[PDB]
DNA sequence: CTACCGATAAGCAGACGATCCTCTCGA
DNA sequence: TGCTTATCGGTAG
RNA sequence: UCGAGAGGA
């Protein structure tokens, strides 16, 4: 459907900003730094979560 | 093309603090790099280190380079730097012939090009330490 | 967990730290070797207040081993300067003299000297790697990344 | 932290201790050469490193178009025309903190907040 | 020269014939540099194929 | 691929002459301390010389191929982050037009 | 890809397909998709050999 | 039977020891190989009833 | 240019369709200009040193035949156009 | 004339290519969407091979479906030559 | 203090790797 | 994924 | 017949 296509477009648009804010967070050193795993390992994990969050 | 599957696997030993550092054809033994530079006519340790450490400001390379000097400190002059067997018969001449032809086939394989061959070897050890420091 | 504790957050945190395998290699920023002969007079201006405090075995060594420590690494994995100081002391005691900075201090360092009544420099380097890649600190060996689960 | 070498024979120096005067003196093995210590420090390990995070920055940095460009301003020159790159220390643990280098001022500034 | 060259031309023409028909960039000895995916016969089912 | 083509191999000697005519220090008599930002110049993964300012060097060399003096098959890279310049006239390289 | 800038940690530059199959994949998406496909058949051809050995 | 040359018999006996062994196993050891010119080896009894498409 | 000589006959002008049909190798002849020189030294053991210093064969001596590639620089097909390619029994 | 250039896989490391010469040029429904581009891409369809170019709308299909087709297209009838 | 009893490392090759089916091309 | 074979250092005779 | 390659669900 017409509005559904636009609704799917905005789902990926908010997700991009969701990833952008996490990307900006990692650039300023301040990050969650989850136990055991690396800071970069922690980033990818939270990034791919947002990517599939919008997808499904 | 000349085929020749000639390869010089320059190997860095030790993972605590035994940072010794290369294979040469046709020799069934690993040769410390300091002896290789002395056999090329470069006897002073400072000049040898100038081939590896281009930036004499950074200390990190020299620290890893510190033990690979004392390991072959017995060998000093070119006369004693070439005598290392390689094979037994009589040999200094056998290893002398290896350096001109077999060792570093690219660039040139004539004779009087010791400075050109040592700089390639100097860069190879440099690249090996660059990944050892994780740079 | 202990059957007595059904679902205790702080009890689980007590276990994970008591089992996780850790060493000096995981906390030390840099391992330095300095030259200082007088035991009551150190070259380092930071290592001054610490000296007079510790003074209150037989024949000392003029070879000092300084070890810079990360304030965050000791904080994130639960460690103190007192517990580390005695962990190195228990592995030697009569063999080596161990000095350590106060936990309150801005700079966290460990001062180590030999006690054997000089060719010690090259011998000290072998002792350095044993302190970082051999001496255990917390939990049982082979153990790695530990995680709590809901 | 820097190391010195004999003037006569350009060979490696070994530190020797004056057991009488109580002071460090770097000696030679090839020859009998000696010299007084410039610094009490002998050997440094440095496990945790901050070095080489801003490595390989020739002033011909503007020539490389592969690098992404920023609209940020310098603290002293206030230059808008800037270029940047991630941590040059290629390690498993290292963070994704940006390093801004300016084309016309040669000054380098971080994006770090900790 | 030329009389010996007649037998030598045969070893050179057959040396090129052997490799280009079988597929092995080595001597007629066999098992030495036995790379068979060299002299592959041309496909002719479709023009695009 | 449709566009892709393989290299046949051109003689490296003509290019070696042009490189020497624009600034090239011999490897037999090289200065490490004297030269600060030493741009290590490589021909087919083989060290030959060193040049001080490669900015104008690359600028002159890039148009030399475009003119037709140097075969466009031959590749040339400038790594500013490692102070290096590799030039390849080797046989077997895959190249696409842009 | 040479089409992307250095140290670009965006989802679009790391294999994320925003376009629908109906919409049509862009060349950037299509190559990363081809990588995700090529790896798939490799996981088939290899794991199938070990299975025949496992059953016997 | 004839004029036994001592260290000339062993040079032939070793050939018989080789011929009898290559007949049963031509796979075979660390350094010997044995072939039936033109350049292709002989099919031994071990290799005739060997695993996967071979008697058993 | 690819030409293969037959039994009791002249060197036949071998064409791509001819080799494909007659089941023959599309090979081109090679000839080198060899220089035979001797090159003597009237000497006895010590001394010794230098020579100071001392055959035109047939018109370019044969060495063998190289299989020539179709549409290559040394092939008939490189010069040929569509109009004449049909008379050669070759597909354009 | 110096209008087009042949870039090797090694040479691709030091350059930036602009895919769309229209979109990636000024500032600024169909499919979804620093300015220092050294080179320009001829046409995106040029990344495909032989049999791949014969596939209609390969972007709209799944990659293994085109990978299955890639080798399947080799086993076709038609006319290969006129001779 | 020496002879013996077992400890861990040095040195160090082995033979296996889907099931069936189609077809050509030599030497 | 095994095996093979020296070297080692240690208790008690 | 042996050996090599190509292709199939």
């Amino acid at each position: 459907d017409g509005p559904t296509m636009r609704e799917i477009t905005e789902t990926i648009a908010e997700a991009k900003k969701k990833v952008l804010d996490v990307t900006k967070e990692a650039q300023a050193n301040l990050l969650t730094a989850k136990h055991g795993m690396t800071l970069r390992e922690s980033f990818e994990d939270n990034v791919v979560r947002f990517l599939n969050e919008a997808r499904d | 093309k000349g085929r020749f599957i000639s390869t010089l696997q320059v190997k860095l030993y030790g993972r605590s603090s035994a940072r010794t550092i290369a294979t040469l054809p046709y020799i069934k033994q690993d040769i410390p790099i300091v002896i290789i530079f002395r056999a090329l006519g470069i006897i002073p340790d400072g000049e040898i280190l100038e081939h590896i450490c281009y930036d004499v400001n950074d200390w990190q390379m020299l620290e890893m380079l510190k033990p690979c000097v004392e390991d072959g400190f017995v060998i000093q002059d070119r006369e004693t730097a070439l005598d290392f067997i390689g094979r037994l018969g009589i040999r200094i001449q056998y290893a002398k012939d290896i350096l001109q032809k077999e060792f570093l086939p690219h660039i040139t394989q004539l004779e009087g090009f010791e400075s050109r061959k040592a700089f390639f070897l100097g860069y190879m050890i440099n690249r090996l330490l660059l990944c050892a420091l994780d740079r | 967990l202990e059957p007595g504790h059904a679902a205790d957050q702080e009890q689980a945190k007590l276990i994970r730290s008591a089992i996780e395998h850790t060493t000096l290699k995981s906390v030390t920023i840099a391992s330095e070797i300095y030259y200082d002969p007088d035991p009551r007079s150190t070259v380092i201006p930071e290592d001054e207040e610490i000296i007079q405090l510790h003074f209150s075995f037989d024949q000392q060594s003029p070879w000092l081993l300084r070890l810079e420590l990360d304030r965050a690494a000791m904080n994130d994995k639960d460690l103190t300067m007192g517990q580390v100081g005695e962990r190195i002391k228990q592995t030697f005691k009569n063999d080596l003299f161990v000095i350590w900075s106060e936990d309150n201090d801005e700079k966290l360092i460990i001062r180590c000297r030999v006690v054997r009544p000089a060719e010690e420099d090259h011998m000290l380097k072998k002792i350095e790697n044993t302190m970082l890649e051999n001496i255990t600190l917390r939990g049982v060996e082979n153990i790695e990344r530990v995680v709590m689960m809901k | 932290t820097t190391f010195r070498f004999c003037r006569d024979c350009n060979n490696m120096l070994y530190p020797r201790e004056d057991k009488e005067n109580n002071r460090l003196l770097f000696e030679c093995r090839t020859c009998s050469y000696v010299e007084e210590a410039g610094s009490p420090l002998v050997y440094r390990h440095e496990l945790i490193t901050n070095i080489g995070e801003t490595a390989g920055v020739v002033q011909d940095i503007g020539s490389d178009p592969t690098l992404p460009r920023s609209d940020r301003e310098c603290p002293k020159c206030h230059s808008r025309e800037n270029v940047f790159f991630q941590s040059q220390q290629r390690r498993k643990d290292t963070s994704m903190v940006l390093f801004f280098v300016c084309l016309s001022c040669s000054h380098i500034f971080t994006s770090d907040q900790k | 020269f030329n009389m010996k060259l007649a037998i030598n031309a045969k070893t050179i023409t057959s040396g090129l014939k052997y490799a280009l028909a079988t597929g092995n960039w080595g001597e007629q000895k066999k098992a030495m540099s036995s790379r068979a995916g060299v002299s592959q016969v041309l496909n002719r089912y479709t023009y695009s194929s | 691929s449709l566009m892709s083509c393989i290299s046949v191999g051109t003689d490296p000697m003509p290019i070696i002459t042009f490189l020497s005519e624009w600034g090239m220090e011999p490897l037999e008599d090289y200065v490490p301390h004297q030269s600060p930002d030493a741009t290590r110049v490589f021909v087919n993964g083989v060290w030959h010389g060193v040049h001080r300012n490669p900015a104008r060097l690359m600028e002159t060399l890039r148009t030399l191929r475009r003119k037709g003096d140097i075969n466009p098959e031959v590749s040339m890279i400038r790594d500013i982050r490692e102070k290096e310049l590799k030039i390849f006239t080797d046989a077997g390289r895959v190249y696409r037009p842009l | 890809l040479p089409h992307f800038s250095k140290d670009d940690y965006s989802p679009e530059s790391k294999g994320f397909v925003e376009n629908s199959y109906l919409r049509g994949l862009t060349p950037q998406e299509f190559f990363f998709h081809a990588m995700g496909g090529r790896e798939g058949l490799i996981d088939t051809a290899v794991k199938t050999a070990e299975t025949g050995y496992i059953q016997r | 039977h004839n004029g036994a040359p001592h260290h000339a018999i062993e040079e032939a006996e070793s050939l018989l020891q080789f011929h009898v062994a290559t007949y049963m196993d031509n796979d075979i050891a660390g350094q010997p190989q044995a072939l039936q010119k033109s350049g292709r080896p002989v099919k031994s009894i071990r290799a005739r009833l060997k695993g996967k498409e071979g008697r058993i | 240019k690819p030409m293969v000589n037959e039994s009791d006959g002249v060197t036949h002008a071998l064409y791509p369709q001819e080799a494909r049909l007659r089941n023959l190798t599309y090979s081109s002849g090679l000839f080198v200009d060899v220089k035979k020189r001797t090159y003597e030294a009237i000497d006895v053991p010590g001394r010794e040193l230098k020579y100071e210093l001392i055959d035109s064969e047939s018109g370019k001596v044969f060495i063998g035949r190289l299989p020539i590639m179709l549409r290559s620089k040394n092939c008939y097909l490189s010069e040929a156009t569509e109009s004449d390619l049909y008379k050669l029994k070759e597909c354009p | 004339e110096g209008l087009v250039e042949y870039i090797d896989a090694e040479e691709e490391e030091s350059i930036l290519i602009a895919m769309q010469p229209e979109d990636l040029e000024p500032a600024e429904a169909k499919r979804i969407r620093a300015t220092t581009f050294t080179h320009c891409e001829i046409h995106p369809s040029m990344i495909l091979g032989v049999a791949a170019s014969i596939i209609p709308f390969p972007d709209h299909n799944q990659s293994p479906r085109n990978t299955y087709q890639s080798a399947m297209g080799k086993q076709a009838m038609g006319v290969f030559l006129t001779n």
